[PDB]
RNA sequence: GCUAAACCUAGCCCCAAACCCCACCUUACUACCAGACAACCUUAGCCAAACCAUUUACAUAAAGUAUAGGCGAUAGAAAUUGAUGGCGCAAUAGAUAUAGUACCGCAAGGGAAAGAUGAAAAACCAAGCAUAAUAUAGCAAGGACUAACCCCUAUACCUUCUGCAUAAUGAAUUAACUAGAAAUAACUUUGCAAGGAGAGCCAAAGCUAAGACCCCCGAAACCAGACGAGCUACCUAAGAACAGCUAAAAGAGCACACCCGUCUAUGUAGCAAAAUAGUGGGAAGAUUUAUAGGUAGAGGCGACAAACCUA
RNA sequence: CCUCCGCAUAAGCCUGCGUCAGAUACUGACAAUUAACAGCCCAAUAUCUACAAUCAACCAACAAGUCAUUAUUACCCUCACUGUCAACCCAACACAGGCAUGCUCAUAAGGAAAGGUUAAAAAAAGUAAAAGGAACUCGGCAAAUCUUACCCCGCCUGUUUACCAAAAACAUCACCUCUAGCAUCACCAGUAUUAGAGGCACCGCCUCACUUGUUCCUUAAAUAGGGACCUGUAUGGCUCCACGAGGGUUCAGCUGUCUCUUACUUUUAACCAGUGAAAUUGACCUGCCCGUGAAGAGGCGGGCAUAACACAGCAAGACGAGAAGACCCUAUGGAGCUUUAAUUUAUUAAUGCAAACACCUGCAUUAAAAAUUUCGGUUGGGGCGACCUCGGAGCAGAACCCAACCUCCGAGCAGUACAUGCUAAGACUUCACCAGUCAAAGCGAACCUCAAUUGAUCCA
């Protein structure tokens, strides 16, 4: 086939990027995943999951202003246009995140525990034990990859050594270097789980094709460590 | 099963011959 | 239903040369006393009818020229006058169609 | 007497010898802009083994020997030895070929037919019918007869079968074409003869040579490599259509265009290799549809009907 | 008189009813379609581009949506090329089919249902019908009317076997089970409220439903329909709100469905004129009755009948045409599918041991996935059941031999001895072969029972 991934843009931007649906087809043109196809056309909004990304020529903890919170077609959780200095960027909004709020992103691991405020980004080592976190990084600077869906919240259980224990929404436990950053609070759109599709047509709008008509006939896993 | 034999067309020149 | 056997040429001849299928001889043919061409007693002579038809066509072309357009049928009688003929007192008050030829002998 | 009949050479088959201006990879046959992407990779299967599973061939002589082998169907060495055209075809033949053209298929690919004067053109015979339709009754003829029929006798053929007129198969008919290849050992005829044969091989009358000796069409299939998503299944990109009325932000109701195809009738070599007329379902949606692209057969795609993938 | 249309663009085709001249919408020659419409574009490097559309204004949202530049540097000195026709394309055709878009919404544009005649049957379409009104019929199919009340299944809108099944089947919101802690080609530019693989089917209630008989309503009459009670079986069972070309029942109406058919019009039809197929076809000089027979005669036997021919109807026969029957059986013929059928793991995934200092390679083991191949025979057709080899007795009375899914019995050893050693004439023989039997004499020694009581080759 001649499939070329639409994910060719190299420069981050706020503009909605024109996507291209796959229909569950691999680059070879064959179906690799079933049930994907069609649906409303969508535009991707590049999300900056590295909440502590100091602006060029700038460094250290910095604050940003929330301009608006907007529905994201490509994500269960709604996003927020957060702007600081002379740049803007899309981020994952938290439950109680309103336009005009101030969001602090820091890399400082103080001797004490920072007073957690929903929506701000701090290194996991600086959070009080038991705070609800989201957008957690596996490695320092990797970027948020866990607890990114609507209403999902991880729990900071322990801070033994220079490591932090995180209970993921699936209740699995994760050891991450305390330097890795996470955002306080739970992801937005908490009532996503209580959404009733109502009609098969709405699933088709969302882009899920009907299931095949063919008829067919535990202990919590060990902690996952990254140290 | 359904048994269908496609029709066979004769070559055109035989019927297109002219004096 | 399809033929059970090929019908022989003998049977086919018996069928297709039967007196019914043969063309019957016509005994109503006669000679037209006017032109001498053959005609059937009950049918008009083809030659004489063609004469009349061609003369009628010429007269009708003249009528069309005189009328000059559709929906111009006259409300008065018509008289055909040939070269060397003058309208009669009876023909007075009737539209005259002038033919550029002598009066035919058969036409009176 | 019409359809027609014939015809001889266009060429071809097997051998020998000999080694063989411009345009065009983009939508080919398109004058004229920053490339980068470049190829090697065991054949398999049919078939034989009466299945099938290991297995099954791809000069002479030694020799069908040594060997291999569900030691079986079968496979099978080496050392060593020395190594100038036609009892062809002649237009249904011979090349498919007048031509890879016409035509058929999206494509790969399949693939024809045929012509005949003469030194000069600047000179009777197949079938089918017609001449000429037919006379009671009969496998159509035979015995006959003065006499065609009338009289008497007579259950087409081939194949298959225990047995066929069989109401079992095939055949309208004419022309042309269309189907028994061969070893061992025997038999007959010669030559020579304890030897025969023009190395090898055989031999307790053998040996050399010759003569004679074994068909055609037909599957559903299997495998390899190509070609196919202009139909259809689904998907991708960017588009388009959806009157009017009721209701009101509706996978809402009635109902056009449009899409579909419930039921009936017609049609069934049809207008049509799935249609027409009426009737009917949907008809702002999970809708319909134009365009280009993609998924290719140990596969694809599938709201699974074993659906559809060029009838 | 018709108007489905029509005119353009797209796509497709490629000169395919323009003129002239010839033949017997064909052939040859000649001419033609003129760009403004459309196609054919863009100098770089970075850098911008949150705020739909819907009369965009209120409102209303969810499915979250086609439309935007700047900074610097280069740069004008030049209007080519290509489509332009048509009655047209895809369907073998002047094919009643398919064919996107804009306007016209019945047309200003485009067209002709009847070759002529007659008005037979049968056939198709339509109109009308006395009285009756489903009595027709499997069924109110069709037609005429606009018409109630139910039951079964499916929640619903939708999807499906293109070309015999549109459905109760598939999907479906909802609910439930399982798997997965993660990024640069799907999933996904996503991250457990996510994604994938599934089951079932909205919601609601629970964790009673179906079978044995008796009965009630409905009809004059009911194997139909509906409702009760009565006996036993069997966290996925009850509940029909709405909806349905789904399957049954029904009031009323309606009507040619029918009692019971008739009349007319059109097509068809018949005759005249032109053009002109298809299956089929052994030859036919091609009758009826009875009998015969390869088990149902036009052809044979005995009777009867019998001048020759067309034309129009009919469908009782020609075991009529059509498809080398789809049913059934067979073939050591196929293929699809399923497996706890046989043989494998070549391929992946795991591990373990080597090799190297995780990856790769070699070797093993375990799974998934598959791959190749097979699916015996007899048989009162096949299946089921039974049987498959060997011996005794009847059938088969007397040399031998004789079938049976025929009648009855039995065997797959046991026991005793260790010359139950070796050899060797001649014979028998289960109708072939294989195999199986008896045995004189001799050497050497002493001084085999039993009917069956078993099995080749190869290979170990
Ligand atoms: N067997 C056979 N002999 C041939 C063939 N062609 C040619 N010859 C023979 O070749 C010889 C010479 O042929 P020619 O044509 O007379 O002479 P050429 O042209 O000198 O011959 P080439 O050198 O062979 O071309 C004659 O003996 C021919 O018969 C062929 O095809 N087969
Ligand atoms: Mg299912
Ligand atoms: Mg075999
Ligand atoms: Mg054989
Ligand atoms: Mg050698
Ligand atoms: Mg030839
Ligand atoms: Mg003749
Ligand atoms: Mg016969
Ligand atoms: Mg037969
Ligand atoms: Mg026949
Ligand atoms: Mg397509
Ligand atoms: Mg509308
Ligand atoms: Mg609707
Ligand atoms: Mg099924
Ligand atoms: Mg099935
Ligand atoms: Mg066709
Ligand atoms: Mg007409
Ligand atoms: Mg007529
Ligand atoms: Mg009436
Ligand atoms: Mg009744
Ligand atoms: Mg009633
Ligand atoms: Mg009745
Ligand atoms: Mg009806
Ligand atoms: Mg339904
Ligand atoms: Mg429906
Ligand atoms: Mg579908
Ligand atoms: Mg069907
Ligand atoms: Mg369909
Ligand atoms: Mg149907
Ligand atoms: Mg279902
Ligand atoms: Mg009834
Ligand atoms: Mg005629
Ligand atoms: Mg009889
Ligand atoms: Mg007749
Ligand atoms: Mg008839
Ligand atoms: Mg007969
Ligand atoms: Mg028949
Ligand atoms: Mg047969
Ligand atoms: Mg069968
Ligand atoms: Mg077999
Ligand atoms: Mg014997
Ligand atoms: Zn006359």
């Amino acid at each position: 086939a001649n499939f070329v991934s639409w994910k060719s843009r190299t420069k981050y931007t706020i503009t909605p990027v024109k996507m291209r649906k796959s229909g569950g087809r691999d680059h070879t043109g064959r179906i690799r995943v079933h049930g994907i196809g069609g649906g409303h056309k969508q535009r991707y909004r590049m999300i900056d999951f590295l909440r502590f990304r100091p602006e060029e020529t700038k460094s250290g903890p910095f604050e940003e202003k929330v301009i608006q919170v907007r529905y994201d077609p490509c994500r269960s959780a709604d996003i927020a246009l957060v702007a600081g200095g002379s740049r803007k960027r899309w981020i994952i909004a938290t439950e109680n995140m309103q336009a005009g709020d101030t969001i602090l992103n820091s890399n400082h691991i103080g001797r004490m525990a920072v007073a957690a405020r929903e929506g701000d980004a701090h290194p996991l080592g600086a959070l009080p034990v038991g705070t609800l976190i989201n957008n957690v990084e596996s490695e320092p600077g990797r970027g948020a990859q866990y607890i990114r869906a609507a209403g999902t919240c991880g729990v900071l259980l322990r801070k033994v050594n220079g490591t932090a224990i995180i209970q993921l929404p699936s209740k699995r436990q994760m050891q991450v270097l305390e330097t890795c950053v996470a955002t306080v609070g739970r992801v937005s759109n908490v009532d996503h789980n209580k959404r009733v599709i109502g009609k098969a047509g709405r699933n088709r709008w969302l882009g899920k094709r009907p299931n095949s008509g063919r008829w067919h006939r535990r202990p919590l896993p060990p902690m996952k460590s990254y140290v | 099963k359904k048994r269908f034999t496609p029709p066979i067309y004769q070559p055109k020149f035989k019927t297109e011959k002219e004096f | 239903a399809a033929p059970k056997n090929r019908r022989t040429i003998e049977v086919n001849r018996c069928r297709r040369r039967n007196p019914q299928k043969l063309i019957k001889v016509k005994n109503n043919i006669d000679v037209c006393p006017e032109c001498g061409h053959l005609k059937q007693k009950h049918v008009l002579c083809a030659y004489c009818y063609e004469k009349v038809c061609k003369e009628t066509a010429e007269i009708r072309r003249q009528i069309g020229k005189q009328e000059g357009g559709p929906f111009k049928a006259p409300t008065i009688e018509t008289v055909v006058l040939y070269t060397g003929e003058t309208p009669s007192e009876q023909d007075q008050g009737k539209r005259i169609i002038e033919r550029d030829r002598k009066r035919p002998s058969w036409f009176t």
